């Protein structure tokens, strides 16, 4: 294969995503299943090391041995707050080496562990494996996100996949950064300009503002919840099903894991039914002891089964806006980032408190990091 | 009744398609089932009989994911009342994984014990 184009990865903490600048324009590198996102999913199983989709997809076969959000634990100490709290919720275990956490697998029989950055190299790996399937061309060039929260031995470990998966990391970039690239924030003419991040999806919610002048980023302040997305709305939607299930037949199908599995799983497509229409229906046949479960949900029976998580994201944006030390009517630009700001309600909720602002929404939320990352790539190449 | 249309035939290829994915994994289940009667009721030592079974666990689990991957298929399916043929053959393939599923659930009450 000849030499190929420097690109850009989001290395998320659930979903990961490769884009390249070509053409004028930037192209999402679809992975091997069709799919313009990537589990940051590992698995270590009796015969092979599988990753991204084939490990997400086995994850219930193999649980103690699939490992993923490398990137909660990637440059911390294993005493760290946030590693301990971790911990509890992971089915794998994480083990302290001199003070530093890895990953305690069993593969291919033996026990075998891995420090964070290479389970994150091997994710990267398979970002840059996508990228040359896609072009038909090798790549080794590519300019890699992080969080603007993330602290010198964070984006080090980082730095150290990059290097482990035989990528050559032409630039570490902040993904708030990334994001006003993407919409050409930095190129707009006058003085400087404000400009906040709502960034929910994969898992976290990042509030950022960053000043931009004469091209230079600046981050001001920092906000949000570690632990909120998707789940935790479709979650809201199951216990309502459930409790649906229970005032019509009078039956508890919560203890049966394969039923709950199955109403999650039409939750789910339901909530992104949502995004665009005003109601969703469900067939479940033989849901649980034979009852076949017919449903529907509206777009307002969402939101009203959320309402205190949609509107608590605005607390964030509030304390960021103290934090930089600025009122909301500084506020230049809006950029939503993640797969959640898709949510109708949640863009209004954000629009209504900046008093009617458009927001920049135009380009995938769960691309628009990958997509900053590489016009940086094809600028520094 | 006799109101046949021709937007329900491609309801039924759909779950023809998904009838013969559901054939494809009741062939691995039914190579597991003979492999483990063989064990039960075949010449291996007694001291040797528990790792055969045991090596049965990876596969045993493969194909119950496989089901529930098919009912997650079978479930965003969405027909009206009037598609009577569609309906009632989305509810004898959803019973009939359901039975392969319980016979999955006898073959890990077989294994690793």
């Amino acid at each position: 294969m000849s030499k190929g184009p420097a690109v850009g990865i989001d290395l998320g903490t659930t979903y990961s995503c490769v884009g390249v600048f070509q053409h004028g324009k930037v192209e999402i590198i679809a992975n091997d299943q069709g799919n313009r996102t990537t589990p940051s999913y590992v698995a270590f199983t009796d015969t092979e090391r599988l990753i991204g989709d084939a490990a997400k997809n086995q994850v219930a076969m193999n649980p103690t041995n699939t490992v993923f959000d490398a990137k909660r634990l990637i440059g911390r100490r294993f005493d760290d707050a946030v590693v301990q709290s971790d911990m509890k919720h992971w089915p794998f275990m994480v083990v302290n080496d001199a003070g530093r956490p890895k990953v305690q697998v069993e593969y291919k029989g033996e026990t075998k562990s891995f420090y964070p950055e290479e389970v994150s190299s091997m994710v990267l790996t398979k970002m840059k494996e996508i990228a040359e399937a896609y072009l038909g061309k090798t790549v080794t060039n590519a300019v890699v996100t992080v969080p603007a929260y993330f602290n010198d031995s964070q984006r080090q470990a980082t730095k150290d996949a990059g290097t482990i998966a035989g990528l050559n990391v032409l630039r570490i970039i902040n993904e708030p950064t990334a994001a006003a690239i993407a919409y050409g924030l930095d190129k707009k003419v006058g003085a400087e300009r404000n400009v906040l991040i709502f960034d929910l999806g994969g898992g976290t919610f990042d509030v950022s503002i960053l000043t931009i002048e004469d091209g230079i980023f600046e981050v001001k302040s920092t906000a949000g919840d570690t632990h909120l997305g998707g789940e935790d709305f479709d979650n809201r939607m199951v216990n309502h099903f459930i409790a649906e299930f229970k005032r019509k037949h009078k039956k508890d199908i919560s203890e049966n894991k394969r039923a709950v599995r199955r109403l999650r799983t039409a939750c789910e497509r339901a909530k992104r039914t949502l995004w665009s229409s005003t109601q969703a229906s469900i067939e479940i046949d033989s849901l649980y002891e034979g009852i076949d479960f017919y449903t529907s949900i509206t777009r307002a029976r969402f939101e009203e089964l959320n309402a205190d998580l949609f509107r608590g994201t605005l607390d964030p944006v509030e304390k960021a806006l103290r934090d930089a030390k600025l009122d909301k009517s500084q506020i230049h630009d809006i950029v939503l980032v993640g797969g959640s700001t898709r949510i109708p309600k949640i863009q209004k909720l954000l629009q209504d408190f900046f008093n009617g602002k458009e927001l920049n929404k135009s380009i995938n939320p769960d691309e628009a990091v990958a997509y900053g990352a590489a016009v940086q790539a094809a600028i520094l190449s | 009744l006799g109101s046949n249309s021709p937007q329900e035939e491609v309801e039924l290829k759909k779950l023809k398609h998904l009838e013969k994915s559901v054939e494809k994994i009741a062939d691995q289940l039914e190579e597991l089932n003979k492999e483990l009667t063989g064990i039960q009721q075949g010449f291996l030592p007694k001291d040797l009989q528990a790792e055969a079974l045991c090596k049965l666990d990876r596969r045993v689990k493969a194909t119950i994911e496989q089901f529930m991957k098919i009912l997650e298929e079978i479930d965003t399916l969405i027909l009206p009342e009037n598609f009577k043929d569609s309906r009632l053959k989305r509810k004898g393939l959803v019973k009939k994984v359901q039975a392969f599923l319980a016979e999955c659930d006898t073959v890990e009450q077989n294994i690793c014990q």
